[PDB]
C-alpha cells in the first residue's frame, strides 16, 4: 500500500502546481467569443427559408 | 476486379468475377470500327428498370443472372455502374467486344479532331452541348474517358470536377454549364490517345466525336 | 318520449365512434396491429350512425315510407351490409383474443399487420356483395311477391324474406360468427379460471366474459330468431314488435365502442393524457 | 503519515483554488439581453431501425450520418433526401457507440464485446468489410473517437482509456487513474487534449502526447453520463444522473454557473453546444430535450419522441440538430 | 418529377435496402431472448454446452424446441459491478439463475446476489427461472456426514419437510433440498406485487430436459402476461 499511497501523493503534487487566472478574466473571454461569433449561428439567429437545405 | 467476356440471330454473354456483381447496374456500349462510342442498353441492379437505345428497341433484349454472375444480350463492352451519394459510375470497362450492326435528345460536338503537342507543355480540350447540363440540385453531369490506342477506355473525370481514383493528379476539369474544357498540366508518353465527352442527364447517353492527340 | 330515446342513441353512437378513430389516429403509443381492427369497427359503426338510423327513426315515427321507392332498396342493402360487417368484426376480434392466451409463444409470428388487412378487406367485401345481390336481384322474395305486395306495398319498407332465403341468411350471418365467439370465450374462460386457481393455491375473467357475451346475445338474438321464424310460422307477427327488434341492433352499435375501448386501462391512460 | 500529507495537500489545493473567485458569472451576465425563445420544427423523420437506438454521429460534410441499434445494424443516411446509402450487419448484437471518420473513409463501433471494429467504406468491390478489430480491453466499450485515419481513442468500463494505432493494432498509451468506470469522452479542436467523465463523479483532463492526467474536477455527487467540450477550447460541460449539468473552466479550475430546474427529477444522457456557444442542448430522461442559455441559466426552449432521448448531435455548420430515442426514430430539427 | 437520372437509381437502391430490412424484421419477431446469470462455481458452462447439443465479453447460444427459436446470452469477462450494463436487458423474456448448492460456504453470497437481482428497479416485470444444480454431489456429501448444515445454517435443526414434498432416495436429503428451496422462495415472496414470478427446479449435472423446462416456463410467463393485459387474471 506504500507504493500506491506514494503514487497518489506525487500525482497530487504534480497537479498542485498549476498557473491560475482570475474568475472574472476567464469569464470575460467567453462573453467576447459569444459576442464575436453570435452573427454566424443559424440556430441562434434563424436564417430566411431560402438558404437552408431542410425546407419542405 | 476483372470481368472478361467472349461471344460472337446471336447471343452475347458477359461474365463478372471479382466484385459484388449483384450491387452494380450494367450497360452495353458500342464502338463502330472507325466511329466514336455509342450506347445500347442498360439493366438495373434489381432488374426493375430497363432502357434501350432509340435506334434498336424491338430487335434487342438484355437479361442478367445474379446467381451465376453473368450478363446477357440477345440479337433478335460491358460496363459497371453504381449509384448513390458520392459514387463514381462507369469506372470500370470490360475487355471489349464491339457490336457491328449492318430528335429530342441532347447532341454535343467536340470543337476539333486532332492536335499535335510536345511533352512538358499544357494542353486543352473543349466540349460543348446543345442544352445546359447543370441541374437544380447542383451537379453538372459531364464525364471524360480518354481511350488509349489498343485498350478499352478508362475514366478520368466525373461530374466535370471530380478526379478518378487511380489517375495521376495532372488532369483537371472545369466548365460553365454549356462549354467545358479539360486541361493537362504536364505531359508524358502514356497520354497518347483519343478523348471522349459524355452526358448523364438523360438516358440516351450521347457521347462526343473524339479528339486524337499525336 | 321514444323519439328522444332514439335521438339519444344516435348521438351516443356518433360521439362514441369518433373518439376511438381520432385517438387511434394521432398517438402511436397505441398504434399496435391489434388496434386497426378496433378503429375499422369504429368506422363501420360511425358510417351506420350517420346514414341509417335517421331514416330508420323517421320511418318508424311516421309509420310510413314517405320517400321514394328507388332508394328503399339501397337503404335495406346498406343496412344489411353494415350490420353484417359489424358482426364479422366482433367475430374477428374474438379470434384475435383467442390466439393471445391459447398459443402465446407463436402470437407475434401469426397475428402481424399483414394478416389484419386481410380480415378488414374480407369484412367489408363479403357483406356488400351478398346484401346487394340479395336485394337488387330479388332473391329474397322470389315466389312470394304477391304477399309482399299485399302486405307492405299496398300500405311499407320493411325487409321481407321467404322460407328459403331467411333460413340461409340467419344461418350464415348470425349463427356462424356467434358460434365461433361463444366457443372461443368458453375455452378462454376455463383456461383463465384454471390459471387463477394455481397462483393462489400454489374470478375476474367471469365478469368480463359475461358482459361481452350477454351484451351480444341480448342485442342480437330476438331479432334474428323472429326473422327466421316468421316465414315458417305464417307471417302472423305484428309489425310493431319488429321495430323494437331492429332498434336493438342499433343499441348494440352504440354500446360496442364503449365496451371494447373504454373498459381498458391502457386506453383510458392514453385518454387521461 | 502518508495519508495526513495527502489530506493537507488536498486542503491546500482547495484553499488555493478558493482564493481565486472574486465575481460570479451571473452578476457579470446580468448586463446581457436574453436570447428570448427558440422555435424548432421536425423537418425530417428517419425510420428503419428495429430495436432501440443508442448512438449517432454526424459527418463532416454535414449531409451523412451513422446510427447504431440493438438489433445489430449500422445505417448511413442521406439527411437531405432521407435515402439510405449503406446498411451494415454486425457480429455482436449489443453495441453502445459509433464514430464516423473526419475524412469519411471509415466508421467504428463497440459495445458489450470489449472489441472496437473498423469498417472500410470505399473499396474496389461494392461491399463494406471490416478492417481491424482492436482487442485488449477488459470491460465494455462506452465511447470511441477518431484522431485521424490511423489513431483512435477508446473509453472502457474497466476504469481505463487507451490510445491505439490502427495500422498495427497495438496500444501506444494507457490512461489510468479513474476509480469508477468511465462513460464519455470529448476531444479538443486542436486535438492536443481530451477529457473524460466516469462514475466516480469526477472529470479529468489528459495530455495525448505524453499521457498523464493534468487536472481533476469535482462537484457532482452522482455519476457522470455525458460530457461536451466548449468550441473555444477553454471550457467544458458535464451531465450527470443528478438531473443537473455544470460548466467548468480550464484556467480558473472551478465550477461556473450550473443549470438546474425544480421540475426535473431524472438525470440526463447527452450534452452538446451550438456553433457560437450561446446555446446548450441537453437530452433528458423524461422523453424531452431542453434548451438552456449558456450564460443566464434560462430555459430558452423545449424540443418535444415517445421514449428516452439517448443521443444528440449538432452539425459543423450549425444548420441542424439530430436526436435519437428508444422508440427507434431519428428526427432532424431546426 | 424533378429528380435527375442519377437520383432515381438512389431511391431504387434505398427501396431494396428497405425490403431487406423488412425481411429481417419479420425474422426478428419470432425469437425469444434470454439472459443467463450465475457464479463461477455454478455450472453455467455445462448447461450451455449441453443445450446446444481470449477475453471476450458476451457469448451467444441458439437452441430449437418445437419450431421455436431461443436466444440465450451469457455475460462473460466483465468487472464485478453490474449496475450499469443491466439496463440493456429490460426487454428479455426471462432471466435464468444458476446456483451451486453443494458448498454451504459461498452459498450465502448466492442469496445476496439473488436478492440484488430480484429487487432491481430495471428488472421488475421480468420473471426468474431458478436452477438448483449439482445435486449428486450434494447427496454424496450429505450421506457421508462429514459436513453438517447446522454448522453453517443453525436453523436447519428446527426444520421439518413440507407436506407438498414429492420425492419421486432418502428421508433426509429431501429435508436439506427443501430447506434450500425454502430459503430462496422466502427471499422471492417478500415482495413482487404480482408482476413477476419464480420457477424453482432440481437440475442435475447432466440432464436432457432443460430445454423443455425452459419452454414450459416461458409459455406460462407469456400466457400470464397476456391474461393480465386483457383483464382476465
Ligand atoms: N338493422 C339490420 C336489419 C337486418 C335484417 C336482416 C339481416 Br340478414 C341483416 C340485418
Amino acid at each position: 500500500s506504500i507504493a500506491q499511497a506514494r503514487k497518489l501523493v506525487e500525482q497530487l503534487k504534480m497537479e498542485a502546481n498549476i498557473d491560475r487566472i482570475k474568475v472574472s478574466k476567464a469569464a470575460a473571454d467567453l462573453m467576447a467569443y459569444c459576442e464575436a461569433h453570435a452573427k454566424e449561428d443559424p440556430l441562434l439567429t434563424p436564417v430566411p427559408a431560402s438558404e437552408n437545405p431542410f425546407r419542405e | 476486379v476483372q470481368l472478361v467476356e467472349s461471344g460472337g440471330s446471336r447471343k452475347l454473354s458477359c461474365s463478372a468475377s471479382g466484385f459484388a456483381f449483384s450491387s452494380f447496374g450494367m450497360h452495353w456500349v458500342r464502338q463502330a470500327p472507325e466511329k466514336g462510342l455509342e450506347w445500347v442498353a442498360y439493366i438495373s441492379s434489381g432488374s426493375g428498370t430497363i432502357y434501350y437505345a432509340d435506334t434498336v428497341k424491338g430487335r434487342f433484349t438484355i437479361s442478367r443472372d445474379d446467381p451465376k454472375n453473368t450478363l446477357f444480350l440477345q440479337m433478335t463492352y460491358c460496363v459497371r455502374s453504381i449509384y448513390y451519394y458520392g459514387s463514381s459510375p462507369f469506372d470500370f470497362w470490360g475487355q471489349g467486344t464491339t457490336l457491328t450492326v449492318s430528335s429530342a435528345d441532347i447532341v454535343m460536338t467536340q470543337a476539333t479532331s486532332s492536335v499535335p503537342v510536345t511533352p512538358g507543355e499544357s494542353v486543352s480540350i473543349s466540349c460543348r452541348s446543345s442544352k445546359s447540363l447543370l441541374h437544380s440540385n447542383g451537379n453538372t453531369y459531364l464525364y471524360w474517358f480518354l481511350q488509349r490506342p489498343g485498350q478499352s477506355p478508362q475514366l478520368l473525370i466525373y461530374r466535370m470536377s471530380n478526379l478518378a481514383s487511380g489517375v495521376p493528379d495532372r488532369f483537371s476539369g472545369s466548365g460553365s454549364g454549356t462549354a467545358f474544357t479539360l486541361t493537362i498540366s504536364r505531359l508524358e508518353a502514356e497520354d497518347v490517345g483519343v478523348y471522349y465527352c459524355m452526358q448523364h442527364l438523360e438516358y440516351p447517353l450521347t457521347f462526343g466525336a473524339g479528339t486524337k492527340l499525336e | 318520449s321514444l323519439y328522444s330515446l332514439m335521438s339519444l342513441i344516435i348521438l351516443a353512437t356518433l360521439v362514441g365512434n369518433l373518439i376511438v378513430i381520432i385517438s387511434i389516429s394521432h398517438f402511436k403509443q397505441l398504434h399496435t396491429p391489434t388496434n386497426w381492427l378496433l378503429h375499422s369497427m369504429a368506422i363501420v359503426d360511425f358510417l351506420l350512425g350517420c346514414l341509417i338510423m335517421p331514416c330508420s327513426m323517421v320511418r318508424t315515427v311516421e309509420r310510413c315510407w314517405y320517400f321514394g321507392e328507388i332508394l328503399c332498396k339501397v337503404h335495406t342493402s346498406t343496412d344489411i351490409m353494415l350490420s353484417s360487417a359489424s358482426i364479422f368484426h366482433l367475430a374477428f376480434i374474438s379470434i384475435d383474443r383467442y390466439c393471445a392466451v391459447c398459443d402465446p409463444l407463436r402470437y407475434k409470428a401469426k397475428i402481424n399487420i399483414s394478416t389484419i388487412l386481410v380480415m378488414i378487406l374480407v369484412s367489408w367485401s363479403l357483406p356488400a356483395v351478398y346484401a346487394f345481390g340479395m336485394i337488387f336481384l330479388e332473391l329474397n322474395l322470389k315466389g312470394v311477391e304477391e304477399l309482399y305486395r299485399s302486405q307492405v306495398s299496398d300500405l311499407g319498407c320493411s325487409p321481407f324474406f321467404s322460407k328459403v332465403s331467411g333460413v340461409l341468411a340467419f344461418m350464415t350471418s348470425f349463427y356462424i360468427p356467434g358460434s365461433v365467439m361463444l366457443f372461443v370465450y368458453y375455452r378462454i374462460y376455463f383456461i383463465a379460471k384454471g390459471q387463477a386457481r394455481s397462483i393462489n393455491r400454489t374470478t375476474k375473467a367471469a365478469k368480463t366474459l359475461g358482459i361481452m357475451v350477454g351484451v351480444f346475445l341480448v342485442c342480437w338474438c330476438p331479432f334474428f330468431l323472429c326473422t327466421v321464424l316468421d316465414p315458417f310460422l305464417g307471417y302472423v307477427i305484428p309489425p310493431s314488435l319488429n321495430d323494437a327488434l331492429y332498434w336493438f341492433g342499433y343499441l348494440n352499435s352504440a354500446l360496442n365502442p364503449m365496451v371494447y375501448a373504454f373498459f381498458y386501462p391502457w386506453f383510458r391512460r392514453a385518454l387521461k393524457m | 503519515q502518508l495519508r495526513q500529507e495527502a489530506e493537507q495537500l488536498k486542503n491546500q489545493i482547495r484553499d488555493a483554488r478558493k482564493a481565486c473567485a472574486d465575481a460570479t458569472l451571473s452578476q457579470i451576465t446580468n448586463n446581457i439581453d436574453p436570447v428570448g425563445r427558440i422555435q424548432m420544427r421536425t423537418r425530417r423523420t428517419l425510420r428503419g431501425h428495429l430495436a432501440k437506438i443508442y448512438a449517432m454521429h454526424w459527418g463532416t460534410d454535414s449531409r451523412l450520418l451513422v446510427s447504431a441499434s440493438q438489433d445489430g445494424k449500422l445505417i448511413i443516411w442521406d439527411s437531405y433526401t432521407t435515402n439510405k446509402v449503406h446498411a451494415i450487419p454486425l457480429r455482436s448484437s449489443w453495441v453502445m457507440t459509433c464514430a464516423y471518420a473526419p475524412s469519411g473513409n471509415y466508421v467504428a463501433c463497440g459495445g458489450l464485446d470489449n472489441i472496437c471494429s473498423i469498417y472500410n467504406l470505399k473499396t474496389r468491390e461494392g461491399n463494406v468489410r471490416v478492417s481491424r478489430e482492436l482487442a485488449g480491453h477488459t470491460g465494455y466499450l462506452s465511447c470511441c473517437r477518431f484522431l485521424d485515419d490511423n489513431q483512435i481513442v477508446t473509453s472502457s468500463g474497466d476504469t481505463t482509456c487507451a490510445l491505439w494505432d490502427i495500422e498495427t493494432g497495438q496500444q501506444t498509451t494507457t490512461f489510468t487513474g479513474h476509480t469508477g468506470d468511465v462513460m464519455s469522452l470529448s476531444l479538443a479542436p486542436d486535438t492536443r487534449l481530451f477529457v473524460s467523465g466516469a462514475c466516480d463523479a469526477s472529470a479529468k483532463l489528459w495530455d495525448v502526447r505524453e499521457g498523464m492526467c493534468r487536472q481533476t474536477f469535482t462537484g457532482h455527487e452522482s455519476d457522470i453520463n455525458a460530457i461536451c467540450f466548449f468550441p473555444n477550447g477553454n471550457a467544458f460541460a458535464t451531465g450527470s444522473d443528478d438531473a443537473t449539468c455544470r460548466l467548468f473552466d480550464l484556467r480558473a479550475d472551478q465550477e461556473l454557473m450550473t443549470y438546474s430546474h425544480d421540475n426535473i427529477i431524472c438525470g440526463i444522457t447527452s450534452v452538446s453546444f451550438s456553433k457560437s456557444g450561446r446555446l446548450l442542448l441537453a437530452g433528458y430522461d423524461d422523453f424531452n430535450c431542453n434548451v438552456w442559455d449558456a450564460l443566464k441559466a434560462d430555459r430558452a426552449g423545449v424540443l418535444a419522441h415517445d421514449n428516452r432521448v439517448s443521443c444528440l448531435g449538432v452539425t459543423d455548420d450549425g444548420m441542424a440538430v439530430a436526436t435519437g430515442s428508444w422508440d427507434s426514430f431519428l428526427k432532424i430539427w431546426n | 418529377c424533378t429528380l435527375s437520372a442519377e437520383d432515381k437509381a438512389a431511391v431504387e437502391r434505398s427501396k431494396m435496402i428497405e425490403k431487406q430490412l423488412q425481411k429481417d424484421k419479420q425474422v426478428y419477431r419470432a425469437t425469444h431472448r434470454l439472459l443467463l446469470l450465475g457464479a463461477d462455481n455454478s455450472g453455467k458452462s455445462t448447461i450451455v454446452k449441453q443445450m446446444r447439443i481470449k477475453t471476450s465479453g458476451i457469448f451467444e447460444t441458439k437452441f430449437q424446441v418445437d419450431k421455436v427459436n431461443f436466444h440465450m446470452f451469457d455475460v462473460g469477462a466483465q468487472r464485478d459491478e453490474r449496475r450499469k450494463w443491466i439496463q440493456c436487458f429490460n426487454d428479455v423474456t426471462a432471466i435464468i439463475f444458476v446456483v451451486d448448492s453443494s458448498d454451504y460456504n459461498r452459498l450465502q453470497e448466492a442469496l445476496n446476489d439473488f436478492k440484488s437481482i430480484w429487487n432491481n428497479r430495471w428488472l421488475r416485470t421480468i420473471s426468474v427461472i431458478l436452477f438448483l444444480n449439482k445435486q449428486d454431489l450434494l447427496a454424496e456429501k450429505v450421506l457421508a456426514g462429514k459436513s453438517k448444515i447446522e454448522d453453517y445454517f443453525p436453523e436447519f435443526a428446527r426444520y421439518t419437510t413440507p407436506e407438498d414434498a414429492t420425492p419421486e432416495e432418502d428421508p433426509r436429503v429431501t429435508r436439506a433440498k427443501y430447506f434450500i428451496r425454502d430459503e430462496f422462495l422466502r427471499i422471492s415472496t417478500a415482495s413482487g406485487d404480482g408482476r413477476h414470478y419464480c420457477y424453482p427446479h432440481f437440475t442435475c449435472s447432466v440432464d436432457t430436459e432443460n430445454a423443455r423446462r425452459i419452454f414450459n416456463d416461458c409459455r406460462d410467463i407469456i400466457q400470464r402476461m397476456h391474461l393480465r393485459q386483457y383483464e382476465l387474471l
